[PDB]
C-alpha cells in the first residue's frame, strides 16, 4: 500500500471531478442558435433591430454579467488618466492629493469586485474636478479613452445604487473592437435559450467548414437585393460537404420590403440569366431555395423550415419557439428507438 | 542539395536510438512505474 | 570624451540622392517607461529651427514623408529620400531622456554652387593704410578654382596662419 | 375432476384406478402418442428458430460496437430472457414427452418452473421498462435530466428484483411448483387448493402485480406519447415527414398493445373465470392453450422487438448471411 | 497577502475546555488542508492534529484522539480546535499551519504567528536522533547538522519524506527544505540538504547573522507527524 | 485669445553684468503646457538653456550654471522670465522660448540676441574705394569698402538712395 | 529518396502497443492538448470550458481551469510549468500562472490585438510567445508588457498552425494559402517559403534534430520537407484515404511516423521503409490529436470521442 501522504491527491481529484461533473451535467442542455451571413454592408444590423424589437429578456443575472466589465472599464479609464498625468507632467491642484496619489497606486491594485468605499469615491470625485484631469479628458483625442468616461464618473450617484439595471444603450456602449458574439441567459417556457449572432464572414469559411458540428440550427442570412458567383461557389462548398449531410439550413430572407420593390423593378435574371419564371416573390424565392438545396444531392429527407414574414408587428416569439420545439421533438424521436 | 546525403544523416541519427525507445525495443515492466 | 556624434560631419551629396545620417549618444536614451525621447531637427540660416521627426516614427504635421527616423538605444538613423531646397541647414538629433538635455553635433547640409570662370576682386589697403601699420585686403572669390583650396595670406613672402 | 396427490395433481378422476404418478410411468393413458409427437416436433421447431435469433443478436451486438449504447441493454435482457425459456422450458419438456413422465425429480420440477417463470417475468418487465424509458426520453417530463447507463443499470436490476420477488418464493416455502397441463412442464399451482402453501394470496398477488400494473402503465405512457405527438403534429401542419412519423409510431404502438394483450389476457381471463365462476373443471387439452400462447410469445416477441427495431433492422443487412 | 491569525489563547484551569481559532485570508482557504502543531515551553515541536481540505480526512495524535476535536468552517475561512479535559501537559504555543497536497506541492509552506495556551498547576513511532544538542559557531564558517531515524524513510514509491524547518528565537518556525532538494521560496542558496535512507545532513555555507535558531528535521511518511527535538545554534 | 510669443530683453551687456530676458506666451493653455529655453551660439552650436514644467514645480537646470541664472513665471501675464548674472563669452547667443517641454517642444519662439563684450561702442571708420579707370567696363563690377573699428554689429552703409548694399 | 536509401536495414516489425492508462472525464469535444516538459504533466482543452492539467503517472487531475470564453481553438503549456496560454475566437490569448497562484485561478495576461481567431501558440520562455491567427498574421508578444513586439506578415491566407524548432531559434508556419513559411523569430521575417500542397495545410511537426520536418494536411497526405535542401522529399497517402489528417508526432528515433485520420485510426508508418507498421484503434470517433512524450516512453492520443488514451 504505497499510499503515503499521497492518499490526499485522490481526494482532491475527486472533489475537482465532482465540480466538473456538475457544471457539465447542466451544460449541453442549452439550445444554441448560430447566426451567419453579413456578406453585405449591414446584415447583422438588420438582425439587431429585429432582435431589439421582437427579442427581450433582462433578468437581474444577465445585467449582472456586465458588472465586471463596467468596473474594468472604470478602473482602466482612471488608470489611463493617471498615467497620462505622469506622462504630461501635470501636478495636483492641492499637494495633499500627493498622499492620495500614493494611496492611488495602492488602491490601483485594489481593483477587486465592487470596492467602492466612500473614500475611494471621494478621491475619484476630487480627481475628476481637478483642472489637469479635465484638461486630459478634453485632450482625450490624443490617447485611448472610453467615450463614456465622463458620462459614468459624472453619474456615480445613479450608478452606485444597488438596484442599477443597465439599459440597452449601456450594452451598446460596452465597446467591441474586433470580436463580438451576442449572449443572453433569459428563461422562457422553462427552456434556457442561448442565441449567438456571429459575423466575420467573407473569409472565415474555415471556421464553419469544419469548426461547427452538432449545433442545433444554422441561420443563413442572404442579401436578397443588396463576386456573386464566388458566393455561390462558397455556399456549394459548405452546403455539399459530407460532414454537414444531416444539418438543417434555416433561411431568414430579410429586408423583404426592399426585395419586394426590387423584384418589381429589377429582374431575377440579373443573377440567373437562365431563369424563365416570373419576378414574383414566391417563384424567385422557390427558385433560389431549389438552387441551394440541389447542391446537396445526398440526402433523402430535407426538413427545411421556410417562413413567411411580415412587418414589425409579426408574432416572432411564437414562430421561433414553435420551430425550436418541433426540431427538438423530431431530434428526440430520431434516436429513441422509434424509427 | 540532393536527398541521399540527408538520408545518411537520418540513418546516423537513427541507429543508436533503439536503446531508448521502449516501444520498438519494447519494455520490461520493472523499468516503468506503470505496474499495478 | 562626452561624444554626442552625428556622422558623417560633412558630406557632399548629389541632387536627388538619398542621405543617411547616424546619431550616436554617449548614454542610453531609454527611460523607465520604455519610450525614446528623440527629435530630429533642422535649423536653417535666417529661419527658426523646425522639427523634422518626432518619436522616431511619428511624422510631424506638414513635414514631407521623405524624412524618416529609425533606430534604438544609442544607434539612430535619419534618412532623406530626396534632397531639396528646404532641406538646407543643420541637422540635429536632440534627446530629452536625460536632464540636462543634450544637443547633437549636427550635419551641415548645403547646396553646392555652380562652376564658372574665376571671379576675383581685390582691394589692397591704400598707401596711407600701409604706412599706418595695418593691412586689410578685401578679397571676393566667386566661382574660384580649385574647389579644394584655403584662404591664402602672404606677408613679406611668408604664409601666415594667424588671421 | 382430478387425482389429488401430494407432489402432483392430475386433472382426471382416479375413481377408475388408472391414473399414476407423473414421476413414474409414461403417461400414455392420458393421450395417444401422436399428439405428443406433434407437440415435441413443435417444440423442436421453436428451438431451431429461437436459439438462432437470440444468438445472432448476441453475435451482432458483439460485432458492431455502434449498437453498444445504454438504451439497447434491455434488449440484451430480452435475449437472456428467451434463453431462459429455451433451457428452463423446452428442453426438459422435450425429454419428458419423449419419455412420458418427468425424469429429474421434484427438484428438477422446481428448477424448470423457476427458470421458466423467471424468464417470462424478466421479459415482461423488460418491456415495461423500455416503454417507461421511451416515455421519459421523448415526453421529457423531468426538467433538466439525462438518460445514461446508470439509469439503464438501475432499470435492469429493478427487473431482476421484481422477477425474483415472484420466482423464488416457491423455493422457500410459498405456493408450490407442480407439473401443470400435460405434466411435461412444471409451473405455479394456481388451479388447485393447498392451504399449506397459501395459494390464494400468491395467485391474487400474481394477478395484480403482474397484470393490473403493466396494463395501466402502458396505457398511461403511450397515452401521453400520443397526446404529445398529436399536439406537435397540430403545431407543425406542413411538415410531411412528421405526419409520416406520427402515423408510423401510432401503427407500431397499436401493434405493441395488441401483442401484449394477446400475451397476457389469456391467463388473466382464465384465472378470473376460475375466481368468479367457482365450481368447474377443464382438462389438459384446453389447459395447454395458454401454454401454447405464452411459448409462442417466446417466439414472436423476439421478432417484433429485436428484429423489427430499425436500429437492429439496419444490422439485418449485415446479418442474413 | 496570505495571513493566518490565531486567537483564543490564554490561561485555563485544568480540566476545562477551550476553542482556538485560526483566521485565514488572501488565499483559497477551502483548498488547503490545515494542521495544529504545539510547542512546550522549553521543548521541540510535536504534531497535534490534521483536517484535510474538504474535511473528508481528519487525523489526531494518539494522546488526543477521542477527547480533542479539530474542525474547520470553510465558508467562513476559519479553523477551530476544541480542547477538553485540559491537563498541565497541554500548555504550549500552538501554530496553525496550511498545507496543500498535490504532485509537486510544498506542504507546510505558511505558518501563522501562533497563540499561547497555559494550563495552571495542581513504540511504532519513528525515533529521530540528533545526538548533539547544541553547537557553537562563528560567522562565515560552514556547518553541517545531522539527524537519523531508526527506520528507512525511503518509501517503495521512491520518495524520501524529509523536511527541514528553522525556528528563529522568538518567531514562528519557517520551512527551509522540502523533499531533499527543493529550495523554499525566499531562502538563500547557501542552504543545502543531503543524506541517505536513515541519516541526513543540512549544510550552511558562510553562515550569516539571521541563520541562528533551532533546526528541526521532520518525517511525513505516516501519521502521527513527528519532529526532532531541535538543534540550537549558539554563538561560540 | 490669439497665440502670441513675444521675447524681449536682448542686447549688449558688459562682463559681470546682469540682464533679464522675458518670453510672454498667450492665446493657449500656458498653465498646462511646459516651457523651454534654448540658446544657439553664432558658431552654429546649439546649447540647451532650461526646461520648466507646466506648473513650474519641477525645473531642470545645468549644474555648471546654477547660482547664476534665476527663472520665474507669472500667471498674471502668463510670462516666463530669466535673469542672468556673471555672463560669459559663450552666452553671446540667440535665445528661443519654446512651447512645451522636451517631449512636446513642437513650436519654436522668435528669440532674442545677447552679446557680451568688454569693449565700449566705437564709431566705425568707413572709406569707399572704387576700382581704377579702365577696370570698370565689365558687366559686373564690385566696389570696395574699408570699415575698421566696428562695434557692435551691424554697420549700416547706404549710397544712391540706399539702392545698393 | 529516403526509401531507396534505407532498403537494406531491417524493418522494425511487430509494433503491439497497449493502453497502460485510460484518462476518463471530458464530456464534450477536446480541441487541444500539450505535453509538459517533464513528459509527465499535461494540459487538455475541452468544450466543457475546462483546461485540465493531469499528473499522468498517478492518473490524477492536478487542475481544472474554467475558461471565460468557451470557443477555444488552441492552448499551450509554458516549459517552466509556470504559465499556460489559452486562445479563442475572442482573439485573445489568456495567460494563467500555475505556481504563484495562492489557490484560485487568475488571469495573468490578456493578449489582445489579433483581428481574427487565435489558431495556435507556442511559448519561448516565461517572456515571449509566438502565435498564429486567422487574421493572416502571426505575432510574438511580450507577455509582461502586453505588446506585440514582433509581427510576422507575408502569408496571403488564413494561418492555421505553427511549430517551434527544437532549439527555439526558428519556427515554421502553415496556412490556407497552401504554404508553409519558415520564420526567424528576432528579425521577424520569412527566410524561406515552401509550397506544393493544393489544400490548406492544417498541421506540421519537426524531426527531433530540428533539421527536417513533416507536415499533415486535410488533403489526406503527409509530406516530408527538408530545411537545408528546401523541398519536399516524400508523400504519404493511401489511395483510399481522401479524408483529413488531424495530428502528427514522431517517435524518439524518428523511425515511427504517427498520423491521425478521419477514419478513426492512427496509422503508424515505418519512416525508413514506407511500409505501414501499425494501427492505433480503440476509439469510437475521430482521433483529433496525439503526442509523443519528450522522453519517448509513451504516446497519448486524444479523440473526438471525449476520451484520452495512454499507450506504450
Amino acid at each position: 500500500t504505497l499510499s503515503a501522504e499521497d492518499k490526499a491527491a485522490v481526494e482532491r481529484s475527486k472533489m475537482i471531478d465532482r465540480n466538473l461533473r456538475e457544471d457539465g451535467e447542466k451544460a449541453a442542455r442549452e439550445v444554441k442558435l448560430l447566426l451567419l451571413g453579413a456578406g453585405e454592408s449591414g446584415k447583422s444590423t438588420i438582425v439587431k433591430q429585429m432582435k431589439i424589437i421582437h427579442e427581450a429578456g433582462y433578468s437581474e443575472e444577465e445585467c449582472k454579467q456586465y458588472k465586471a466589465v463596467v468596473y474594468s472599464n472604470t478602473i482602466q479609464s482612471i488608470i489611463a488618466i493617471i498615467r497620462a498625468m505622469g506622462r504630461l507632467k501635470i501636478d495636483f491642484g492641492d499637494s495633499a492629493r500627493a498622499d492620495d496619489a500614493r494611496q492611488l497606486f495602492v488602491l490601483a491594485g485594489a481593483a477587486e469586485e465592487g470596492f467602492m468605499t466612500a473614500e475611494l469615491a471621494g478621491v475619484i470625485k476630487r480627481l475628476w474636478k481637478d483642472s489637469g484631469v479635465q484638461a486630459c479628458f478634453n485632450r482625450s483625442r490624443e490617447y485611448q479613452l472610453n467615450d463614456s468616461a465622463a458620462y459614468y464618473l459624472n453619474d456615480l450617484d445613479r450608478i452606485a445604487q444597488p438596484n442599477y439595471i443597465p439599459t440597452q444603450q449601456d450594452v451598446l456602449r460596452t465597446r467591441v473592437k474586433t470580436t463580438g458574439i451576442v449572449e443572453t441567459h433569459f428563461t422562457f417556457k422553462d427552456l434556457h435559450f442561448k442565441m449567438f449572432d456571429v459575423g466575420g464572414q467573407r473569409s472565415e469559411r474555415k471556421k464553419w467548414i469544419h469548426c461547427f458540428e452538432g449545433v442545433t440550427a444554422i441561420i443563413f442570412c442572404v442579401a436578397l437585393s443588396d463576386r456573386m458567383h464566388e458566393s455561390m461557389k462558397l455556399f456549394d462548398s459548405i452546403c455539399n460537404n459530407k460532414w454537414f449531410t444531416d444539418t438543417s439550413i434555416i433561411l431568414f430572407l430579410n429586408k423583404k420590403d426592399l426585395f419586394e420593390e426590387k423584384i418589381k423593378k429589377s429582374p431575377l435574371t440579373i443573377c440567373y440569366p437562365e431563369y424563365a419564371g416570373s419576378n414574383t416573390y414566391e417563384e424567385a424565392a422557390a427558385y433560389i431555395q431549389c438552387q441551394f438545396e440541389d447542391l446537396n444531392k445526398r440526402k433523402d429527407t430535407k426538413e427545411i423550415y421556410t417562413h413567411f414574414t411580415c412587418a414589425t408587428d409579426t408574432k416572432n416569439v411564437q414562430f421561433v419557439f414553435d420551430a425550436v420545439t418541433d426540431v427538438i421533438i423530431k431530434n428526440n424521436l430520431k434516436d429513441c428507438g422509434l424509427f | 542539395m540532393l536527398v541521399s546525403k540527408c538520408c545518411e544523416e537520418f540513418r546516423d541519427y537513427v541507429e543508436e536510438r533503439s536503446g531508448e525507445d521502449p516501444l520498438v525495443k519494447g519494455i520490461p515492466e520493472d523499468k516503468n512505474p506503470f505496474k499495478e | 570624451d562626452v561624444v554626442m556624434t552625428q556622422t558623417p560631419l560633412t558630406l557632399s551629396v548629389t541632387i536627388g540622392q538619398p542621405a543617411s545620417i547616424s546619431c550616436k549618444s554617449s548614454q542610453s536614451l531609454l527611460d523607465s517607461d520604455g519610450e525614446t525621447s528623440l527629435n530630429w531637427l533642422l535649423q536653417r540660416p535666417g529661419q527658426s529651427p523646425k522639427r523634422l521627426i518626432y518619436l522616431v516614427s511619428k511624422l510631424d504635421s506638414g513635414v514631407p514623408d521623405r524624412f524618416t527616423g529609425s533606430g534604438s538605444g544609442t544607434d539612430f538613423t535619419l534618412k532623406i529620400s530626396r534632397v531639396e531646397a528646404a532641406d538646407l541647414g543643420v541637422y540635429y538629433c536632440w534627446q530629452g531622456t536625460h536632464f540636462p538635455l543634450t544637443f547633437g553635433a549636427g550635419t551641415k547640409l548645403e547646396l553646392k554652387r555652380a562652376d564658372a570662370a574665376p571671379t576675383v576682386s581685390i582691394f589692397p589697403p591704400s598707401s596711407e593704410q600701409l604706412t599706418s601699420g595695418g593691412a586689410s585686403v578685401v578679397c571676393f572669390l566667386n566661382n574660384f578654382y580649385p574647389k579644394d583650396i584655403n584662404v591664402k595670406w602672404k606677408i613679406d613672402g611668408s604664409e601666415r596662419q594667424n588671421g | 375432476c382430478g387425482t389429488e396427490g401430494p407432489n402432483f395433481y392430475v386433472p382426471f378422476s382416479n375413481k377408475t384406478g388408472v391414473v399414476r404418478s407423473p414421476f413414474e410411468a409414461p403417461q400414455y393413458y392420458l393421450a395417444e402418442p401422436w399428439q405428443f409427437s406433434m407437440l415435441a416436433a413443435y417444440m423442436f421447431l421453436l428451438i431451431m428458430l429461437g436459439f438462432p435469433i437470440n444468438f445472432l443478436t448476441l453475435y451482432v451486438t458483439v460485432q458492431h460496437k455502434k449498437l453498444r449504447t445504454p438504451l439497447n441493454y434491455i434488449l440484451l435482457n430480452l435475449a437472456v430472457a428467451d434463453l431462459f425459456m429455451v433451457f428452463g422450458g423446452f428442453t426438459t419438456t422435450l425429454y419428458t414427452s419423449l419419455h412420458g413422465y418427468f425424469v429429474f425429480g421434484p427438484t428438477g420440477c422446481n428448477l424448470e418452473g423457476f427458470f421458466a417463470t423467471l424468464g417470462g417475468e424478466i421479459a415482461l418487465w423488460s418491456l415495461v421498462v423500455l416503454a417507461i424509458e421511451r416515455y421519459v426520453v421523448v415526453c421529457k417530463p423531468m426538467s433538466n435530466f439525462r438518460f445514461g447507463e446508470n439509469h439503464a443499470i438501475m432499470g435492469v436490476a429493478f427487473t431482476w428484483v421484481m422477477a425474483l420477488a415472484c420466482a423464488a418464493p416457491p423455493l422457500v416455502g410459498w405456493s408450490r411448483y407442480i407439473p401443470e397441463g400435460m405434466q411435461c412442464s412444471c409451473g405455479i399451482d394456481y388451479y388447485t387448493p393447498h392451504e399449506e402453501t397459501n395459494n390464494e394470496s400468491f395467485v391474487i398477488y400474481m394477478f395484480v402485480v403482474h397484470f393490473i400494473i403493466p396494463l395501466i402503465v402502458i396505457f398511461f405512457c403511450y397515452g401521453q406519447l400520443v397526446f404529445t405527438v398529436k399536439e406537435a403534429a397540430a403545431q407543425q401542419q406542413e411538415s410531411a415527414t412528421t405526419q409520416k412519423a406520427e402515423k408510423e409510431v401510432t401503427r407500431m404502438v397499436i401493434i405493441y398493445v395488441i401483442a401484449f394483450l394477446i400475451c397476457w389476457l389469456p391467463y388473466a381471463g382464465v384465472a378470473f373465470y376460475i375466481f368468479t365462476h367457482q365450481g368447474s373443471c377443464f382438462g389438459p387439452i384446453f389447459m395447454t392453450i395458454p401454454a401454447f400462447f405464452a411459448k409462442t410469445s417466446a417466439v414472436y416477441n423476439p421478432v417484433i422487438y429485436i428484429m423489427m427495431n430499425k436500429q437492429f433492422r439496419n444490422c439485418m443487412v449485415t446479418t442474413l448471411c | 497577502d496570505v495571513q493566518l491569525v490565531e486567537s483564543g489563547g490564554g490561561l485555563v484551569q485544568p480540566g476545562g475546555s477551550r476553542k482556538l481559532s485560526c483566521s485565514a485570508s488572501g488565499f483559497a482557504f477551502s483548498s488547503f488542508g490545515m494542521h495544529w502543531v504545539r510547542q512546550a515551553p522549553e521543548k521541540g515541536l510535536e504534531w497535534v492534529a490534521y483536517i484535510s481540505s474538504g474535511s473528508g480526512t481528519i487525523y489526531y495524535a494518539d494522546t488526543v484522539k477521542g477527547r480533542f476535536t479539530i474542525s474547520r468552517d470553510d465558508p467562513k475561512n476559519t479553523l477551530f480546535l476544541q480542547m477538553t479535559s485540559l491537563r498541565s501537559e497541554d500548555t504550549a504555543m500552538y501554530y496553525c499551519v496550511r498545507s496543500i497536497y498535490y504532485y509537486g506541492s510544498s506542504p507546510f509552506d505558511f505558518w501563522g504567528q501562533g497563540t499561547t495556551l497555559t494550563v495552571s498547576s495542581g513504540g511504532s513511532d519513528i525515533v529521530m536522533t540528533q545526538a548533539t544538542s547544541s553547537v557553537p559557531v562563528t560567522p562565515g564558517e560552514s556547518v553541517s547538522i545531522s539527524c537519523r531515524s531508526s527506520k528507512s524513510l525511503l518509501h517503495s514509491n521512491g520518495n524520501t519524506y524529509l523536511y527541514w524547518f528553522l525556528q528563529r528565537p522568538g518567531q514562528s518556525p519557517q520551512l527551509l527544505i522540502y523533499r531533499m532538494s527543493n529550495l523554499a521560496s525566499g531562502v538563500p542558496d547557501r542552504f543545502s540538504g543531503s543524506g541517505s535512507g536513515t541519516a541526513f545532513t543540512l549544510t550552511i555555507s558562510r553562515l550569516e547573522a539571521e541563520d541562528v535558531g533551532v533546526y528541526y528535521c521532520m518525517q511525513h511518511l505516516e501519521y502521527p507527524l513527528t519532529f526532532g527535538a531541535g538543534t540550537k545554534l549558539e554563538l561560540k | 485669445c490669439e497665440v502670441q510669443l513675444v521675447e524681449s530683453g536682448g542686447g549688449l551687456v558688459k562682463p559681470g553684468g546682469s540682464l533679464k530676458l522675458s518670453c510672454a506666451a498667450s492665446g493657449f493653455t500656458f498653465s498646462s503646457y511646459a516651457m523651454s529655453w534654448v540658446r544657439q551660439t553664432p558658431e552654429k552650436r546649439l546649447e540647451w538653456v532650461a526646461t520648466i514644467s507646466s506648473r513650474g514645480l519641477y525645473t531642470y537646470f545645468p549644474d555648471s550654471m546654477k547660482g547664476r541664472f534665476t527663472i520665474s513665471r507669472d500667471n498674471a501675464k502668463n510670462t516666463l522670465s530669466l535673469q542672468m548674472s556673471s555672463l560669459r563669452s559663450e552666452d553671446t547667443a540667440m535665445y528661443y522660448c519654446l512651447r512645451g517641454g522636451g517631449y512636446d517642444a513642437d513650436y519654436w519662439g522668435q528669440g532674442t540676441t545677447l552679446t557680451v563684450s568688454s569693449a565700449k561702442t566705437t564709431a566705425p571708420s568707413v572709406y569707399p574705394l572704387a576700382p581704377v579707370c579702365g577696370d570698370t567696363t565689365g558687366s559686373s563690377v564690385t566696389l570696395g569698402c574699408l570699415v575698421k573699428g566696428y562695434f557692435p554689429e551691424p554697420v549700416t552703409l547706404t549710397w544712391n538712395s540706399g539702392s545698393l548694399s | 529518396t529516403l526509401s531507396q536509401i534505407t532498403n537494406n536495414i531491417d524493418p522494425v516489425g511487430r509494433i503491439q502497443m497497449r493502453t497502460r492508462r485510460t484518462l476518463r472525464g471530458h464530456l464534450a469535444k477536446i480541441y487541444a492538448m500539450h505535453w509538459g516538459t517533464d513528459s509527465r504533466l499535461l494540459v487538455s482543452a475541452s468544450q466543457d470550458g475546462k483546461l485540465i492539467i493531469w499528473d499522468s503517472y498517478t492518473t490524477n487531475k492536478v487542475h481544472a481551469i474554467p475558461l471565460r470564453s468557451s470557443w477555444v481553438m488552441t492552448c499551450a503549456y509554458a516549459p517552466s510549468g509556470n504559465y499556460v496560454a489559452c486562445g479563442g475566437l475572442d482573439n485573445i490569448c489568456s495567460i494563467y500562472n500555475l505556481k504563484t497562484r495562492e489557490g484560485n485561478v487568475r488571469v495573468s495576461r490578456e493578449l489582445a490585438g489579433h483581428t481574427g481567431y487565435l489558431s495556435c501558440c507556442r511559448f519561448l520562455d516565461d517572456n515571449q510567445i509566438v502565435t498564429s491567427s486567422g487574421d493572416t498574421t502571426c505575432a510574438l508578444w511580450d507577455i509582461e508588457t502586453g505588446q506585440q513586439t514582433t509581427t510576422f506578415t507575408g502569408h496571403t491566407g488564413d494561418v492555421m498552425s505553427l511549430s517551434l524548432a527544437p532549439d527555439t531559434r526558428l519556427f515554421v508556419s502553415g496556412a490556407c494559402d497552401a504554404s508553409a513559411k519558415l520564420w526567424d523569430v528576432r528579425e521577424g521575417m520569412c527566410r524561406q517559403t515552401f509550397t506544393g500542397h493544393e489544400s490548406d495545410i492544417n498541421a506540421i511537426c519537426f524531426f527531433p534534430n530540428g533539421n527536417a520536418f513533416a507536415t499533415g494536411s486535410d488533403d489526406a497526405t503527409c509530406r516530408l520537407f527538408d530545411l537545408r535542401a528546401d523541398q519536399e522529399l516524400m508523400t504519404y497517402s493511401h489511395d483510399n484515404i481522401i479524408c483529413g489528417i488531424t495530428s502528427v508526432s514522431f517517435s524518439k528515433s524518428g523511425r515511427l511516423l504517427l498520423a491521425g485520420y478521419d477514419d478513426f485510426n492512427c496509422n503508424v508508418w515505418d519512416a525508413l521503409k514506407a511500409d505501414r507498421a501499425g494501427v492505433l484503434a480503440g476509439h469510437d470517433n475521430r482521433v483529433s490529436c496525439l503526442g509523443v512524450t519528450d522522453d519517448g516512453m509513451a504516446v497519448a492520443t486524444g479523440s473526438w470521442d471525449s476520451f484520452l488514451k495512454i499507450w506504450n
